[PDB]
RNA sequence: GAAGACAUUGUCAGGUGGGGAGUUUGGCUGGGGCGGCACAUCUGUUAAACGAUAACGCAGAUGUCCUAAGGGGGGCUCAUGGAGAACAGAAAUCUCCAGUAGAACAAAAGGGUAAAAGCCCCCUUGAUUUUGAUUUUCAGUGUGAAUACAAACCAUGAAAGUGUGGCCUAUCGAUCCUUUAGUCCCUCGGAAUUUGAGGCUAGAGGUGCCAGAAAAGUUACCACAGGGAUAACUGGCUUGUG
RNA sequence: UUGACAUUGUGAAGAGACAUAGAGGGUGUAGAAUAAGUGGGAGCUUCGGCGCCAGUGAAAUACCACUACCUUUAUAGUUUC
RNA sequence: GUGAUUUCUGCCCAGUGCUCUGAAUGUCAAAGUGAAGAAAUUCAACCAAGCGCGGGUAAACGGC
RNA sequence: AAGCUCGUAUCAGUUUUAUGAGGUAAAGCGAAUGAUUAGAGGUUCCGGGGUCGAAAUGACCUUGACCUAUUCUCAAACUUUAAAUAUGUAAGAAGUCCUUGUUACUUAAUUGAACGUGGACAUUUGAAUGAAGAGCUUUUAGUGGGCCAUUUUUGGUAAGC
């Protein structure tokens, strides 16, 4: 929606930053997570609108991302200390066809090569993107560990068959302010998103992954 | 045509008067119906009896159209308009 | 490119769930999978159902249009790598070690293979197989007529089976010698060949090049196409070679006493190097840049000894009068100098007894003994002094000590870096 | 007797409505019509050695394409032939010699170009702002396209320089009406505030019949105002022999 | 021809849409199983209570996480027919 | 509409018409309803017949 | 038609002298371009598309790609040379020379560029012949169907086409 006089979502966060670890001390799984809800808008009569909104600031350190590459991308991913893979390891992953199904779930993501993503197309075969988890390519010359950095904080919003899109938009951390330009950036994202800018979205809710009872948006 | 969605051209800001960086977006169009006075005469001219009282066109040959880009400084937020030529395919990559 | 057609697409996985989730209770009486596969396919083979029978009489698993009006129909109507654990074990059984050979003759005509229904290839392949086996020691080969006018699916036999010696290959069918002519330093230690009644071996050149094709031949066809008897001495060394030797046992023994103490107390702490040297006692030191053949096993490629050069009183290295002057070595603080100028390394001899090769005589201008002993040095520290560190390294002493009442006083204190690879003492 | 706050009647609104009314039903053209566009444009020829010059003359093109295929700089030489090199066989990769362009430069044709205008790299946005003058068509009007300066701001290069889109010759559009950008802008006339509206400067939305109406047939039942049609004479042809 | 308003007064029953609250539905062949749902979710609870790692699955489960509707109720009202 | 008597008038409802013992929002005007607004207004839901979907009809026009 | 400002101008449907531009006639092709026409096969050297197809070891079609081992042959849309006829400019007083004034332009500069002050140069003041006065302004009529002849040409066997 057109915004709404944010100080509702700081005390929201306040509320949200006190219950976790003030009032639950809990062990480190900090994400305080934005559901949102869109209203008024049909599916298949509607076009199935999604972007991309990444922000810098990052929530999920913990993340896997099997860097599918070549050589020399595959000797960057072993500098970069992160899970890779070969050709002969993707030709066999290929052959296996219920080891897909399974690396899917092992990882978080994945980053491909520049030099090999318009085969994963179809080499590396479908429920891949079913579970969202087709690869984004890095290049020759990019940075792996600002790749990796970016495909860990890189947000998207994608319109299925249901308008009950939530997202991991910050952490329940710190930062109350830099936690407010979080909020403000990703209501701003889906405002922009929707076909009406402002009149679709109906439901905001924020949680921090404890499915903690303060939402107050 | 492909158009970068960046450029650094020359701004008529009282501020800046020199190169400055700008974002590039597409232009479109609006309408208005209590409003205009070509709307609120044609009304007028339409009811009663008497049947069209205006010509309609339907002869169009053109298929294209020319296309014009906005330019909204970045440090002025001062916005510029700038047309090209006609081509049928054009995106902002 | 790379691995591009490996065909896991175009409908044999993807698109394969357009299935319909309804009440699944079809009419189905009789559908097992049994009766199922003989009533579809009693002329050919075919690709069945995902999960359809009629067992609980409910069936949901046709996934397809056409699938689904299979389906309605038989319900409106009633209805009722891994051929080489078996090819390594059949060449192991064909490498008998007591004959010291293989037999790869008439596989076309065994019921073990001609049923099998598969060879130039599988042969190229078998090559890789029989060197990969390593247990199943064959030297020798019996391929006699094996349907091929040329020579490729035996061409990398000769890189497979460097111990060749013998090879019977008669009612041959083979009209060239340009498939044979790679065979050039390649199975040249074998002594017999003989693949008669052939256009490759009633020719002119039978005699002429097949010394050439094996220069080490013994034997030629039943004959002998060379002195054999002279060739084990002529082609080869006279002798043996001394992997520890003297002028005495007694003298040995001491020489390899003294030369293990001197590399012991120079891997723990060669500080000492002024209390172990007298005023007349020098040194020398130099390093060996170029290295031998590049097939010389675990050879070192050059002598990676970066922080040893300046201090180097080599003759042929360096040009200059001077530098190898300032580079030589005077006495003990000179002596101290070279002893502290190259990487500490620790003796690799202990490891090695046998590679650690000593030669040792007298020294009869001085009543003294001399010793050459050679090991390996592997310096893991190096010289405190200021591609930087050394490599895979050997070192050499020839020490000449003239004893007394006392311990022995050095006379000469060499020092050479080297190539290190493996050393002329083992078999 | 029957019916009953429903029908009926009044006003507005949505369908239906050749039963009826009014009107229209392009131009060029070896007659009209069909076909075509010779209706707005470009190259070669017709075209007769300045310029101009017709035909439903001839051979063809246009309503596009490009963030580089625009701008600056650096290095290099193209088509082709010959002699050589394992597999190599018209033809795969490498080496040398010859090579005035026989290649390439988006598209038709013509012109132009070799330490380049071609090919390979590096940096960029001058395809920017403000307005006058000039050339072509020409009434020396408009539209389109182009040329040379001025006043700013930039790019590139060591620099001199070059750069106001595409190496040159084609690639496109008024009034009225909508809409957008810019002016701590002007007006709403009894006086103010805020919406709304109207103006000024510069672009887009389009008229291809391209100086730019909003448009189907039939008449032998026909009407009006006018203009044109009739023996063979080649300024001299016709008879027996492909 | 169809709708609205007016002509236009006097009564009574029924069937429906909107908010507040309560738990129910996620059964195909499979996998114990009541999974065509959406991303958090690896550690929380004497309770191990399912997890991940086991496996079947297309989708796997703790903390019941958010939209729900689809079959369901109860309140008074607005209006309908 | 056909055109005394005699004799024969087959098959197609698909196209265009004409029709309706059929389903339910697909399109859906004024009036009324709701939301935002200082208000003029703007947005949204609901929505009659008709059309659309579905059925009938050839001594209807047609078609073979 | 009405005139107005002036009085032999510096002008010409022309020649000469000087100096440019052109690519037709003729030459020449054979010096590089030398052509339409009916022109035989060589399939995984190309293949344009058109029809089917729960799709690709994918079937069904025909113009043509390329003339392959064919040349003489000639041009209004081919070039090396190149007339005649027709065509632009100049032949001075608004000129030339000497000297030195202005400028915010230009030069390293006291250099230039443009415009000047002062001075010198008329029997010919810069080829011929002619000159019915020269220059300028306002306003308005009719016309906007043409045809014939020599020569040079385009399309139609060709015509008073
Ligand atoms: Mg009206
Ligand atoms: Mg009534
Ligand atoms: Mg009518
Ligand atoms: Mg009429
Ligand atoms: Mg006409
Ligand atoms: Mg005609
Ligand atoms: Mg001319
Ligand atoms: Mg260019
Ligand atoms: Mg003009
Ligand atoms: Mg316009
Ligand atoms: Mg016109
Ligand atoms: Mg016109
Ligand atoms: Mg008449
Ligand atoms: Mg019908
Ligand atoms: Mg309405
Ligand atoms: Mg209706
Ligand atoms: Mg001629
Ligand atoms: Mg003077
Ligand atoms: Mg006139
Ligand atoms: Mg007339």
């Amino acid at each position: 929606m057109s915004k709404i006089t944010s100080s509702q979502v700081r005390e929201h966060v306040k509320e949200l930053l006190k219950y976790s670890n003030e009032t639950k001390k809990r062990n480190f799984l900090e994400t305080v997570e934005l559901q949102v809800g869109l209203k008024n808008y049909d599916p298949q009569r509607d076009k199935r609108f999604s972007g991309s909104l990444k922000l810098p600031n990052c929530p999920r350190p913990n993340m896997s991302i099997c860097i599918f590459g070549d050589a020399f991308d595959v000797d960057r991913a072993k500098s970069c200390g992160v899970d890779a893979m070969s050709v002969d390891d993707l030709k066999k992953l290929n052959k296996n066809k219920k080891l897909i199904k399974k690396l899917s779930k092992k990882y978080n993501a994945f980053i491909a090569s520049e030099v090999l993503i318009k085969q994963v197309p179809r080499l590396l075969g479908p429920q891949l993107s079913k579970a969202g988890k087709f690869p984004t390519p890095v290049s020759h010359n990019d940075d792996l560990y600002g790749k990796v950095t970016d495909v860990r904080s890189t947000i998207k919003f994608q319109l299925k068959k249901v308008l009950c899109l939530a997202v991991a938009v910050g952490n329940v951390e710190m930062e109350e302010d830099v936690l407010v330009n979080q909020i403000l950036m990703s209501v701003n994202f889906f405002v922009s998103l929707l076909k009406k800018n402002w009149q679709n979205v109906g439901s905001l809710v924020v949680k921090s992954s404890m499915g903690p009872a303060f939402r107050l948006y | 045509v492909n158009v970068p969605k960046t450029r650094k051209t020359y701004c008529k800001g009282k501020t800046c008067r020199k190169h400055t960086q700008h974002k590039v977006t597409q232009y479109k169009a609006g309408k208005a119906s209590l409003f205009a006075q070509g709307k609120r005469r044609y009304d007028r001219k339409q009811s009663g009896f008497g049947g069209q009282t205006k010509p309609v066109f339907h002869k169009k040959a053109k298929t294209t159209k020319k296309v014009v880009l906005r330019l909204e400084c970045v440090k002025c937020k001062t916005r510029a308009q700038l047309t090209l030529k006609r081509c049928k395919h054009f995106e902002l990559g | 490119g790379f691995h591009n057609v490996g065909n896991i697409n175009m409908m044999a996985q993807q698109q394969m769930q357009q299935n319909r989730i309804k009440i699944s209770v079809r009419n189905w009486q009789n559908a097992t999978m049994n009766d199922l596969i003989n009533f579809i396919s009693r002329n050919a083979r075919v690709a069945v159902y995902d999960a359809h029978v009629e067992g609980p009489l409910v069936i949901g698993y046709v996934n397809s249009k056409a699938e689904a009006e299979s389906l309605m129909k038989w319900n409106g109507v009633r209805f009722a790598s891994d051929t080489i654990s078996f090819l390594r074990g059949v060449l192991l059984k064909r490498y008998d070690p007591q004959t010291k050979l293989l037999n790869l003759g008439a596989l076309h005509s065994d019921p073990e293979l001609i049923q099998k229904g598969v060879q130039s290839k599988m042969f190229p392949a078998m090559m890789k197989l029989a060197s990969t086996e390593k247990s199943l020691i064959v030297e020798s080969v019996n391929l006699a007529d094996n349907q091929l006018k040329d020579i490729s699916a035996i061409s990398t036999l000769a890189q497979t089976f460097p111990n060749l010696k013998n090879l019977c290959l008669a009612n041959n069918q083979i009209f060239r010698f340009r498939s044979l002519e790679v065979w050039k330093n390649k199975f040249k230690d074998l002594r017999e060949l003989l693949m008669t009644n052939n256009p490759i071996t009633t020719d002119k050149l039978y005699r002429t090049e097949m010394l050439r094709l094996f220069p080490k031949l013994v034997v030629l066809d039943n004959v002998i196409v060379r002195d054999e008897q002279k060739l084990q001495t002529v082609y080869s060394l006279p002798m043996k070679i001394q992997q520890f030797f003297f002028e005495n046992d007694a003298l040995g023994q001491s020489s390899t006493d003294f030369a293990t103490n001197f590399l012991n107390l120079w891997d723990n702490n060669r500080e000492q190097l002024l209390n172990l040297y007298s005023p007349q006692s020098q040194f020398s030191v130099s390093v060996d840049s170029t290295i031998p053949p590049s097939t010389v096993t675990d050879s070192d490629q050059t002598p990676a000894f970066g922080y040893y050069m300046s201090s180097s009183r080599n003759i042929s290295k360096v040009s200059s009068e001077k530098s190898i002057q300032q580079r030589l070595s005077i006495g003990q603080e000179s002596i101290n100098s070279i002893f502290k100028t190259l990487p500490k390394t620790k003796h690799h001899l202990q490891e090695q007894p046998n590679e650690y090769s000593m030669e040792t005589i007298s020294y009869p201008q001085i009543n003294g003994f001399v010793i050459t002993l050679h090991g390996f040095f592997e310096e893991t520290g190096k010289p405190e002094l200021e591609n930087n560190k050394l490599s895979k390294k050997s070192f050499d002493r020839t020490w000449v000590i003239v004893p007394m009442n006392n311990s022995v006083i050095i006379a000469s204190d060499l020092l050479t870096v080297r190539a290190y690879s493996t050393g002329a003492w083992k078999t």
